[PDB]
RNA sequence: GACGGAGGGGUACCACCAGACGUGGAGUCUGCGGCUCAAUCUGACUCAACGCGCGCACCUCACCAGGCCCGGACGCGCGGAGGACCGACAGCCGGGCGCGCUUUCGCGAUCGCGCGGGUGGUGGUGCAUGGCCGCUCCCAGCCCGUGGCGCGAGCCGUCUGCUCCAUUGCGACAACGAGCGAGACCCCGGCCGCGGGCGCCGCGGGACGGCCCGCGGCAGCGGGAGGACGGCGGGGCGAUAGCAGGUCUGUGAUGCCCUCAGACGCCCUGGGCCGCACGCGCGCUACACUGGCGGGGCCAGCCGGCGCCCGCCAGGACGCGCGGAGCCCCCGCCGUGGCCGGGACCGCGGGCUGGAACGCCCCCGCGCACCAGGAAUGUCUUGUAGGCGCCCGCCCCCACCGCG
C-alpha cells in the first residue's frame, strides 16, 4: 500500500503537536484537514482518509497513541511512551515538546 | 366609503357594461378560448369571461390599493380546486398568463400605474373607479 | 461619541434561565438609555417519533418538544459601554447572548 | 389575524373613543366607537353587508330587543381578523353589543338594560370556552381511532 | 363531586383544630386568605391550598353547627 | 410582522446543545470512568467555556497537565479551538452518593472485577442513603448467573417513580457490564425530597397556633 | 486501480448523526441525528415529553 | 391464585342502549397472505401482525446476475531494495474496472509472505441477553416495620357498611403506624390583572362543590343560582408484578455461533421489494338533485416569503426578500338520462427533476365499474361526530399514510 513517508512523518508531527485527534469517520474517500503536506512536487496538499486511518489505527495498534471511539469518531489521546517512538520516526528531538505539555493550569 | 357599499357582486357586473362601450383592455382571442386556472373541470361558458374577470380585479385591488397585488395575488381572489380524482385533491394556482395580461391590459389605459413591487393604482384610475362605485350606490 | 445602535437577542431553552439574563441586560443598561425586553412568541420545535424501537404494537409517539424564547434589547451606545455592561451581566453557562450591530 | 396591535393598526388620528372585544371561534373584532349619526358599520362594511344574507337578522338582535335609539345615532369601525366565516359575523355580534354597553356607562343599571339582551340571547355578553380539540396516536380525528378489526 | 385524600383532610384537619384561631365558618373569602402564613402550612400551587381552602369551609362550618 | 423566518441563529443554538449532547457522549467515552458526571459548554464570547462537574478533578490533569487541555485540543481538531481559548472546569463533586452515572460505574467496576451483587449493591445503597436519600434503586438485570433474567432490584426509600416531579428528586444511569456470558444491565435511582431550591408538591410542612 | 469505480455513485449517502445508520436522517430542523438514536439523545439537545 | 353456561356488588361508546358516521357491496390504492420468478431482502401473524417498522427509479439494501478491490492492525520467522510493492499508452478481452492479457513502459520496502493474532459483516439464535417498547392496563393495586393469629402454606392492617373513575375517602375494626401507585405535579386553553412589547409575551392571580336548598353518622349526594369556565382543558408522566410478547435488521448494547480475501468484508454495473388467480388488513374517491359545475362576494389556523416575464399548463428565465385554505356562500347553466352523475382504463403530446424514469404533474382525447350495499363487523356524547381543506415526517422525484 502506498502512503507517502512525507504524509507519514508531517501526520505523526500534527498528532504529536496538539497531542490531539477528531475524525467524524469517513468509509473511504475522504481528506483530513488539520494535517497539510508537501508532495514531491512541492504542492501543499492535504491527506487521505482512508490512508489516515490505516495510520491512525496503526499507531494506537502499536500502543503510542492511546485512542476512544464514540460511534463514528477516532479520540486520539498521545502517550509518553508514544512521544519517543514518534521522535523515533520523525528524526525530531527530545527536547522538543508537545504544546499541551504544559500552561492549561487554571488558578 | 360606498366602494365597500356596493356589494362586490355588483360592482363587479355593472362595471363591466360601460367597459364593453369603454373598449378599455381589449379581451384576446387566445384567452377567450383557454379555460381559466390549471384546476377547473372545463372553460367557463361566460364568453365575455375575459371582460368579467377584469371587473373583478380592479375592485378587489380598490381595497388592496398601496399594499400591492402581484400576478399571484389576483388570481388568489379565484383561486380553485380540481374535483375529479381518485386521490385525495391538494390546492392549486390558477392560470398565470390570463391573469399577467388582465392587469398589463389595465397599466395600459392609465387607470393603474404602477412601478412598486407587483402592481398599483394609479390615483386617477383609483378616483374613476371609485368614481364608478360613486355612480353605483346613488 | 459614534452612538451605534446595537440589537441584543437572547435565545434560551428555559424560562427561569431566560428571565434572569434579561433581568441582567436591563438592570445593567439602565445608565445606558436602553430600550426595554421583547419578548418573542415561542419557537416550537417537535419532534414526533413512535416511542418503540420496533415495530410491535399500537404505534404510540414521542411529542419531543423544545421550547425557544428569544428576546430583543436595542441600546444606544459606545463600543466599549456593553464590554464594560459585560462584566456586570451574571453569565448563565451555555445561554446565547447575540450583537447586531 | 392573531392577537396583533391590529386593534389600532388600521386608523390613525380621530381616536374613536370606545375599544370593545368580541370573540367567537377564534374570531376577534375589536369595537371601535364614536357616537356619530347612526354608523354602526363593523369591518368598515355595512350591517346589510353579510358573507350569509340570511345570518345578517341574527345580527340584528340588539336592535330588536334593545331600543333603536341607541342605534339610531352612534358611529364604529371593527377590525375582525380571524373566525371561518360565521364565526367571524357572532364575534362582531359580542363587539358591537358590548361597544354599545361601553357607551352606556354612566348609568349604574346599564346591566339591567344589557341583560333584557342576555334574556332573549345568552351568550351575547358572554364569550364560550368552545374551541378545537386534538387528536392522539392512532386518531384520525381527534374523538376516533382507526376503525378496530377484532373486538 | 370532589372527595380528596387522606393528606389533604389531614392536613386541612390539622389547619382547622390545632391553628383554629379565626378560620371562617361560612365565608370562603377569608379562608382564601388566611391558610397563606407560611409558618401555618408550605405546600405548592394556589389550587392545591385552595383544596385544603375547600374543605376548611365545611370543616369550620361543622365545628360551629355542632362539636366535630 | 417584517422579520426574516430564516433566523439563523435560532438554528445555531441547537447546534450548540448537539455539541452538548457530544461533549456528554466524548466524556462518557473514557472520562466518565475519569468521574465525569455533567457537561455546559459556552460559545457566547466564542470562549467555548465547558464545566465538566466530576467526581474527582485531579484524574484528567494527572501529573503535568499534559492532557488537560488536550481535551480541549481533540475538540481543537473538530471546531478549530486554540488551547486556553476554551476550558475545561473540572471541579469537586460533593456527595458523590447523590451523582449517578459513577455512583453506577462505582458499583459495576466492583462487579467486573466481580464480587457478591447482592452485596455490593447493599453497599452502594447504604452510601447515598447516609447522603439523606430514603431510597435508591438498585435495579440489576440481563444474564444474571443462571441463564435469564434473575433481575434482582434493591430498594431502602418511598421514591416516587411516576409523575413530572419524580425526575426532580431522581436520576436515571443506564451501565451494562460484560461478564463473559454477556452483558448484565443495571439502572440505577436517587432520592432528593428536600430540592432546596424548589418544593415537592405532596410536602406538606403544616403549623401550629402558637 | 480500484479508485476509478471507487463510490463514483453521486447521490445523498445520508446516515443518522449519532450513529452510523442510514435510514430516519430526520434532517426536519438541520439535525441529522437519527431517529432511534434520537431517543437516547432528546434531553440534552433540549426537547422534552410535554 | 386461576377458572366457573357460580353468586354479590362496581365500571368502560375498547361494553351496551337512544342515536350517529361507518366498514363489509362498487372502483381505486397501499400493506399483507398465497403465487411466480435468476431474484421478488425481510420481521410481525386474535385484540396486542397486515399505509406498521418514517416516502425502494440509484443509494438505501438486507436479495439476484456480473465482476473490481484489502482496508489480512501489532509482534517474531522469512524473502529481500536498483528490488518488496505498485501503476501502465495502444491492440485488446471485457458494460466495464490495466482487472487480467500482448505490450513497454514508469515505481522504490511506503512493504509482501509465513504464522499467532487482530479484520468487518441489515449473517443465525430476541426461549444468550442487554436497553427501549407492545400488552396485562379507559386500569388500581403493591408491599415494609412492630404487634397479633396460625405447626406451617398464609393470614391481620390492605374491611361482607356507604361513597368515589379509583384501599378515593368518611365512619367503624388485632391490628397499629408507614409508605409506593391513584392523587398531587407538569403542558395547553377557559378569563382577567402587572410589567412591558416588533413578533402581544412573559409573570401573577382566579370557580372555591365556595354558597343556596333538600338529603346527609359523616364522607359524600342531587336540584341550584351567580359565574371566562361546574366540581380534571385538550394533553402528557405513570406502582408492584409479570410475559420465554417484539427488536441481535439503529448502535462504540452485545454472548455463543458462523463468513473470515473466488468474503456473509468493501466498491461499481444492471435488476427486484412497482412483479403477483383469488383471498384479505387499513385507506381513498364515488354512486349525484342539501348534488353538480360557474364563472364570481370569499375565510383560516398550523404558522408561513414574494416579484417580474415568457409558456395552456407543466414549467423555464430574470430577479427582489417577503406573505394566506378549501368546503361553503354568489347569480347562473342544468331532468332525473350510467346523465353535463362518477373517473377508471388508456391511446397523443408538453414539461419537471434527477448520472439516469421505470417517479411525478399539466393539456387533449377516453367515459371502467358503480343507480345505496348480504352475512358479519367497527369507532365515537360538543367544538364532539361527520364533511372540508393546510402543514410537516420521509423525499432529486412522489401521500391516499402518520403526527399535528
Amino acid at each position: 500500500v502506498h502512503i507517502p513517508k512525507a504524509v507519514y512523518k508531517a501526520v505523526y508531527a500534527h498528532l504529536y503537536e496538539n497531542a490531539s485527534l477528531a475524525l467524524k469517520e469517513y468509509w473511504r474517500v475522504g481528506n483530513v484537514p488539520g494535517i497539510t503536506y508537501v508532495d514531491e512536487n512541492g504542492k501543499l496538499c492535504n491527506p487521505t482518509y482512508l490512508h489516515v486511518n490505516c495510520i491512525m489505527q496503526s499507531l494506537e495498534s502499536r500502543g503510542v497513541v492511546k485512542d476512544t471511539f464514540a460511534w463514528r469518531h477516532h479520540y486520539y489521546l498521545l502517550t509518553e511512551k508514544g512521544e519517543q517512538f514518534i521522535r523515533k520516526e520523525l528524526d525530531l528531538t527530545d527536547d522538543v515538546l508537545p504544546t499541551p505539555y504544559s500552561k492549561p493550569s487554571i488558578k | 366609503s360606498s366602494v365597500t357599499r356596493v356589494p362586490a357582486d355588483v360592482f363587479i357586473n355593472s362595471f363591466a357594461a360601460h367597459l364593453k362601450n369603454r373598449g378599455i383592455i381589449k379581451c384576446p382571442a387566445f384567452t377567450d378560448y383557454v379555460k381559466t386556472g390549471v384546476s377547473r373541470q372545463y372553460a367557463p361558458r361566460d364568453a365575455d369571461w375575459f371582460y368579467i374577470k377584469a371587473a373583478s380585479v380592479i375592485r378587489h385591488f380598490y381595497i388592496s390599493g398601496s399594499h400591492s397585488i402581484g400576478v399571484a395575488g389576483l388570481a388568489r381572489k379565484y383561486s380553485s380546486l380540481q374535483k375529479g380524482k381518485t386521490t385525495p385533491h391538494h390546492t392549486k394556482r390558477a392560470s398565470c398568463k390570463v391573469i399577467r395580461s388582465i392587469v398589463s391590459q389595465f397599466l395600459g389605459q392609465k387607470l393603474l400605474i404602477a412601478g412598486e413591487r407587483g402592481r398599483h393604482i394609479s390615483p386617477n384610475g383609483r378616483k374613476m373607479v371609485e368614481d364608478f362605485a360613486e355612480g353605483l350606490q346613488k | 461619541d459614534m452612538h451605534q445602535k446595537y440589537t441584543i437577542i437572547v435565545v434560551g431553552k428555559d424560562l427561569k434561565l431566560v428571565e434572569r439574563y434579561v433581568k441582567s441586560i436591563v438592570k445593567e443598561g439602565r445608565a445606558f438609555g436602553i430600550s426595554g425586553p421583547c419578548r418573542a412568541p415561542v419557537r416550537r420545535l417537535t419532534i414526533t417519533t413512535r416511542k418503540s424501537p420496533c415495530g410491535e404494537g399500537t404505534n404510540t409517539w414521542h411529542r419531543f418538544e423544545l421550547r425557544m424564547y428569544k428576546r430583543t434589547f436595542w441600546v444606544t451606545c459606545g463600543g466599549n459601554d456593553i464590554s464594560t455592561i459585560l462584566s456586570k451581566t451574571v453569565v448563565i453557562p451555555g445561554i446565547q447572548v447575540t450583537v447586531e450591530v | 389575524d392573531l392577537l396583533e396591535r391590529n386593534d389600532i393598526e388600521v386608523r390613525e388620528r380621530d381616536k374613536y373613543t370606545v375599544h370593545t372585544l368580541g370573540k367567537k371561534k377564534n374570531s376577534v373584532a375589536v369595537a371601535f366607537v364614536k357616537a356619530g349619526k347612526g354608523d354602526i358599520l363593523v369591518n368598515n362594511v355595512p350591517l346589510a353587508l353579510v358573507r350569509p344574507e340570511i345570518l345578517r337578522t341574527k345580527v340584528s338582535e340588539p336592535i330588536m330587543i334593545l331600543g333603536e335609539s341607541l342605534f339610531k345615532g352612534l358611529d364604529m369601525n371593527i377590525k375582525v381578523a380571524g373566525g371561518g366565516h360565521v364565526s367571524q359575523i357572532y364575534a362582531v355580534r359580542q363587539a358591537i353589543s358590548r361597544g354599545v354597553l361601553a357607551s352606556v356607562k354612566d348609568e349604574a343599571a346599564r346591566s339591567e338594560l344589557r341583560a333584557k339582551l342576555v334574556s332573549y340571547d345568552r351568550q351575547l355578553v358572554v364569550s364560550d370556552p368552545r374551541r378545537c380539540e386534538a387528536k392522539k396516536f392512532g386518531g384520525r380525528g381527534a374523538r376516533a381511532r382507526r376503525q378496530k378489526s377484532y373486538r | 363531586g370532589k372527595v380528596r385524600t387522606k393528606t389533604i383532610k389531614r392536613a386541612a384537619r390539622k389547619i382547622v383544630e390545632n391553628n383554629y384561631e379565626s378560620l371562617k365558618p361560612k365565608d370562603f373569602q377569608n379562608n382564601k386568605a388566611i391558610c397563606s402564613k407560611r409558618n401555618v402550612a408550605i405546600i405548592p400551587s394556589k389550587r392545591l391550598r385552595n383544596k385544603v381552602a375547600g374543605y376548611v369551609t365545611t370543616l369550620m362550618n361543622r365545628v360551629v353547627k355542632g362539636p366535630v | 410582522v417584517r422579520r426574516d423566518e430564516e433566523n439563523v441563529y435560532y438554528s445555531k443554538y441547537l447546534n450548540d446543545c448537539i455539541m452538548e449532547a457530544e461533549l456528554h457522549e466524548f466524556f462518557s467515552r473514557e472520562l466518565v470512568d475519569a468521574g465525569y458526571a455533567s457537561c455546559s459548554l459556552c460559545r457566547t464570547i466564542d470562549s467555548i467555556c465547558v464545566i465538566i462537574q466530576c467526581a474527582e478533578p485531579e484524574v484528567v490533569m494527572g501529573d503535568n497537565h499534559y492532557r488537560l487541555h488536550k481535551i480541549e485540543y481533540l475538540l481543537a481538531g473538530r471546531f478549530m479551538c486554540d488551547p486556553k481559548n476554551f476550558n475545561i472546569w473540572v471541579d469537586k463533586i460533593i456527595k458523590r452518593g447523590l451523582s449517578a452515572e459513577i455512583m453506577v460505574d462505582n458499583l459495576r467496576a466492583k462487579l467486573e472485577e466481580a464480587m457478591p451483587i447482592r452485596r455490593a449493591a447493599y453497599s452502594i445503597i447504604r452510601t447515598a442513603m447516609r447522603a439523606g436519600a430514603a431510597g435508591c434503586e438498585v435495579i440489576v438485570a440481563g444474564k444474571l448467573r443462571a441463564q435469564r433474567a434473575r433481575a434482582n432490584k434493591f430498594k431502602e426509600g418511598c421514591l416516587i417513580s411516576t409523575g413530572h416531579p419524580k425526575r426532580i428528586f431522581l436520576a436515571e444511569a443506564t451501565r451494562h457490564i460484560k461478564m463473559r456470558q454477556g452483558v448484565i444491565g443495571v439502572k440505577v435511582r436517587i432520592y432528593n425530597p428536600n430540592i432546596r431550591g424548589a418544593v415537592m408538591p405532596d410536602k406538606i410542612e403544616i403549623g401550629a397556633f402558637s | 486501480m480500484r479508485e476509478t469505480e471507487f463510490c463514483t455513485h453521486i447521490a445523498h449517502k445520508r446516515e443518522c448523526r449519532i450513529c452510523g445508520n442510514y435510514n430516519s436522517v430526520y434532517r426536519k430542523y438541520g439535525l441529522f441525528i437519527c431517529r432511534r438514536c434520537f431517543k437516547e439523545n432528546a434531553g440534552k439537545i433540549g426537547f422534552v415529553k410535554l
